[PDB]
RNA sequence: UUGACAUUGUGAAGAGACAUAGUUUCUUUACUUAUUCAAUGAAGCGGAGCUGGAAUUCAUUUUCCACGUUCUAGCAUUCAAGGUCCCAUUCGGGGCUGAUCCGGGUU
RNA sequence: GCUUGUGACGGCCCGUGAAAAUCCACAGGAAGGAAUAGUUUUCAUGCCAGGUCGUACUGAUAACCGCAGCAGGUCUCCAAG
RNA sequence: GAUGGGGAAGCUCCGUUUCAAAGGCCUGAUUUUAUGCAGGCCACCAUCGAAAGGGAAUCCGGUUAAGAUUCCGGAACCUGG
């Protein structure tokens, strides 16, 4: 693997020569929606925190 | 007279314990601030045949408080934990199948596995496949927690002291018959070296106590006492009785 | 004043002055000449009838050399005491503990004039 | 403001690798330093008798610079002075004739240990300087005991090297003196009498109080916090 | 194995004699500094304060609690972004703060 | 078809059947680099260099061990009709 | 199986990260000069131990009285610079 060129270690796709694509989608949507989700948390006890 | 097989296995020579498989040590997280101030996550990133034990282990990694970087746990699974589940570790913790809290964290009667004698010493009662501790209810001033350890007996420890939720999984494994030798055989190559045993009467005074005489048998009691010498102690050690247990046992 | 700050928890070896060697008398005096110089390197010409054929037919000296000497030392010093040049070396050691030297000659030279030049044949 | 943010950071477990910290209270010491340390600590925890511990009581910045001060008046000669005063007598005196007394009486500070001592038995001390280090203590112990018993002044001053200064050593233990040029001679009886007060007085009344018995922070705040609820409700 | 003596110190309740003053001796139970057991690339201990808040106020606090993370098999590092102050305005770079004080007994 | 190699699978276990060097990638974005001229030596091509020791042959009804040119013993690969 | 240690009258025994202040790289700092301090990493704690385990890379033809994946011819490949 080191006598070989660049493009025989990797896919273009980030994550290239290291995790298999349908795992990537995986971490990709588990991040946003997490990270999205973990915004609706915000205002919920921002909210319980000012009228309980 | 020579010197009883069961002297021998002292200098441990080919008498250790047969090591080359064995997942590593089974320990709890070391006690640190996350865990007496608070709690910590884990996943359970594994759980594996560990060889020579009979329960699964669970590999349970975690992050590091001090520094950019994982840490990686060998547990006892306990029944029902699972691959990716998160595991909670510390006294402000949950009270589910597989999460660690202290003795006095927990309700009286619960049901905790890899339990610590002295706190921070990372595991040490009910670790067997099956067993486990219940608690049988605290002492609110000098933090104790009284349990009633597998072999029945009711044991009091710290309730800073930690376990975990649950029962050990591989439970009952004992029901099978191992129904030939050779299952016999393995089962302890993976051990140690005590399979198989010759009746100390099959040999001769050099070799036992319990050897020798023109018929197979042992000649004087073979209940040896307490105080007795290397050497002696062969046959039933110490016992307050003997012969076969009439009626319901269990502990009071 | 005021104490230290220690961001680790970890006490090092205080990283201290080591110092240069600076004697007083010599280590030895007079220091020993060249141990394996060109002389010693190589030291007779092995002349089996079939040495002479590897010479004759394949441009090829033969030498037996000092055991305590390599490839490098060999080629270096076949150069300097015969004025030629050197394809490449192969050593083997002789069944009685003595190094022989498959030594080549590159192209240009012819190793059987080379031979007799130094005489023998 | 411009392109610029501020998003702070959860150091609070489970999350956030923890800051940097001075971590110096919690630091694996070399064992030569937990040594020197703890030594201290275990003197202080018990209960140390009264001809011992009747030292741990030194003199004051203000008492004992002024002794600095009229001590410095007379330090010993030095290597140049001395050699000076050779020659200055050599070709003077071994000519000129006088009975090797071309040369003045000298005024300086006695010291060393036994030189000290004879002094105080010879009743000619007149005013003795004690060090508080020592850590041979059984060396010096008795100097205070003994200069009450010979009725001679002394005071116990903090330094070992600082009494070597002034007197050209590295450490001297004590110093003290049997002559003072007239010039001091009443400077001296006002340090000698502040000297008899917090010491030579108090020697009698010292005697009867053994030192330590201190416990560590951890636990006396312990014990002020138990012996504070089980009396007011 | 079982006793005594040494290692062996410091408190209090109760007893033991000169025969109902405390120098001394033990039954019970406290102290940490000797000794012993454990843990960790000695990481957050102990004391105080902020904040809230259960608390009921018997003049104001007379107190006890807490005092950043829990649907998800993601991500979490560059003395940290922020704020603010300096170096004589370079790119670079330093304090303080962000991260409450006090004691240096690692727990 | 024989031998061997390899695959996708299936049975088996209170047996679930090594370790280390080493090599690759990845996340990360400290940095460093363009218009009159930089960046590239994981793309191609070109240059020098690779030391030391073993290397014969026997491996057995005679090259080993059995007093020996001993009907004994002594690990293994290839294997036609 | 050395080391810091701890035992042992002692030959030695114990322990291998263990009650130890254990150790070294990427480079910046020189433009008195060769290598100190400046950063920041790392706390990795010896070493020996497989010619059947792990493992960078070679092939065909020709040649000797006896060596050859080793020489010769020809065609490759790996590592370091
Ligand atoms: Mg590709
Ligand atoms: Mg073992
Ligand atoms: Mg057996
Ligand atoms: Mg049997
Ligand atoms: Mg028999
Ligand atoms: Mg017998
Ligand atoms: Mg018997
Ligand atoms: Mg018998
Ligand atoms: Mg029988
Ligand atoms: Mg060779
Ligand atoms: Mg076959
Ligand atoms: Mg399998
Ligand atoms: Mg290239
Ligand atoms: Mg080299
Ligand atoms: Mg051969
Ligand atoms: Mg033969
Ligand atoms: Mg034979
Ligand atoms: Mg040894
Ligand atoms: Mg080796
Ligand atoms: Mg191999
Ligand atoms: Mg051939
Ligand atoms: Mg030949
Ligand atoms: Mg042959
Ligand atoms: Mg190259």
């Amino acid at each position: 693997y080191a006598t070989v060129s660049k493009t025989h270690k990797t896919v273009s796709r980030a994550y290239g020569g290291s995790r298999c694509a349908n795992c990537v989608k995986e971490r990709i949507i588990r991040a946003f929606l997490i990270e999205e989700q973990k915004i609706v948390k915000k205002v919920v006890k921002e909210q319980t925190e000012a009228a309980k | 007279g020579r010197v009883i097989r069961n002297q021998r296995k002292g200098a441990g020579s080919i008498f250790t314990s047969h090591t080359r498989l064995r997942q590593g040590a089974a320990k709890l997280r070391t006690l640190d601030y996350a865990e007496r101030h608070g709690y910590i996550r884990g996943i359970v990133k594994q759980i594996v045949h560990d060889s020579g034990r009979g329960a699964p282990l669970a590999k349970v990694v975690f992050r590091d408080p001090y520094k950019y970087r994982l840490r990686e746990e060998i547990f006892i699974a306990n029944e029902g934990v699972h691959t990716g589940q998160f595991i909670y570790a510390g006294k402000k913790a949950s009270l589910n199948v597989g999460n660690v809290l202290p003795l006095g964290s927990v309700p009286e009667g619960t049901i905790v596995s890899n339990v610590e004698e002295k706190p921070g010493d990372r595991g040490a009662l009910a670790r067997a496949s099956g067993n486990y501790v219940i608690i049988i209810g605290h002492n609110p001033d000098e933090n104790k927690t009284r349990v009633r350890l597998p072999s029945g007996a009711k044991k009091v420890i710290s309730s800073d002291a930690r376990g975990v939720i649950g029962v050990i999984a591989g439970g009952g494994r004992v029901d099978k018959p191992l129904l030939k030798a050779g299952r016999a055989f393995h089962k302890y190559r993976l051990k140690r070296n005590s399979w198989p045993k010759t009746r100390g009467v099959a040999m001769n005074p050099v070799d036992h106590p319990h050897g020798g005489g023109n018929h197979q048998h042992i000649g004087k009691a073979s209940t040896i006492s307490r105080g007795a010498v290397s050497g002696q102690k062969a046959g039933l050690i110490a016992a307050r009785r003997t012969g076969l247990l009439r009626g319901s046992q269990k502990t009071q | 004043k005021a104490l230290k700050v220690r961001t680790s928890a970890t006490f090092r070896l205080p990283k201290t002055l080591k110092l240069a060697r600076a004697p007083k008398y010599a280590s030895k005096a007079v220091p020993h000449y060249n141990r394996l110089d060109s002389y010693k390197v190589i030291e007779q010409p092995i002349t089996s009838e079939t040495a002479m054929k590897k010479v004759e037919d394949g441009n090829i000296l033969v030498f037996q050399v000092s055991m305590k000497a390599n490839k490098y030392q060999i080629k270096k010093a076949v150069k300097e005491l015969y004025e030629v040049d050197v394809l490449k070396v192969n050593t083997l050691v002789r069944p009685n503990g003595t190094k022989k030297a498959y030594v080549r000659l590159t192209a240009d030279y012819d190793a059987l004039d080379i031979a007799n030049r130094i005489g023998y044949i | 403001n411009p392109l610029t943010h501020s998003t702070p950071k959860n150091f609070g477990i489970g999350q956030a690798v923890q800051p940097k910290r001075n971590l110096s209270r919690y630091v694996k010491w070399p064992e030569y330093v937990r040594v020197q340390r703890q030594k201290k600590i275990l003197s202080i925890r018990l209960k140390v008798p009264p001809t011992i511990a009747q030292f741990q009581y030194t003199l004051d910045r203000n008492t004992a610079a002024e002794t600095f001060k009229l001590f410095n008046k007379y330090r010993p000669e030095t290597a140049a002075e001395k050699k000076e005063r050779l020659t200055k007598e050599a070709a003077a005196v071994a000519e000129a004739k006088s009975k090797q007394d071309a040369s003045p009486k000298p005024y300086a500070v006695k010291y060393g240990l036994n030189h000290v001592v004879a002094l105080i038995e010879n009743k000619k001390a007149k005013l003795v300087l004690i060090a508080n280090d020592v850590d041979p203590i059984e060396l010096v112990v008795f100097l205070p005991a003994l200069c009450k018993k010979m009725g001679v002044p002394y005071a116990i001053v903090k330094g070992k090297a600082r009494l070597g200064t002034l007197v050209n050593q590295k450490t001297s233990a004590v110093a003290a003196l049997t002559e003072v040029r007239a010039e001091d001679e009443a400077a001296l009886a006002k340090l000698v009498s502040t000297i008899d007060a917090n010491f030579a007085d108090k020697y009698d009344e010292v005697k009867k109080h053994w030192g330590g018995g201190i416990l560590g922070n951890k636990a006396q705040a312990k014990m002020d916090k138990r012996a504070k609820n089980s009396d007011s409700a």
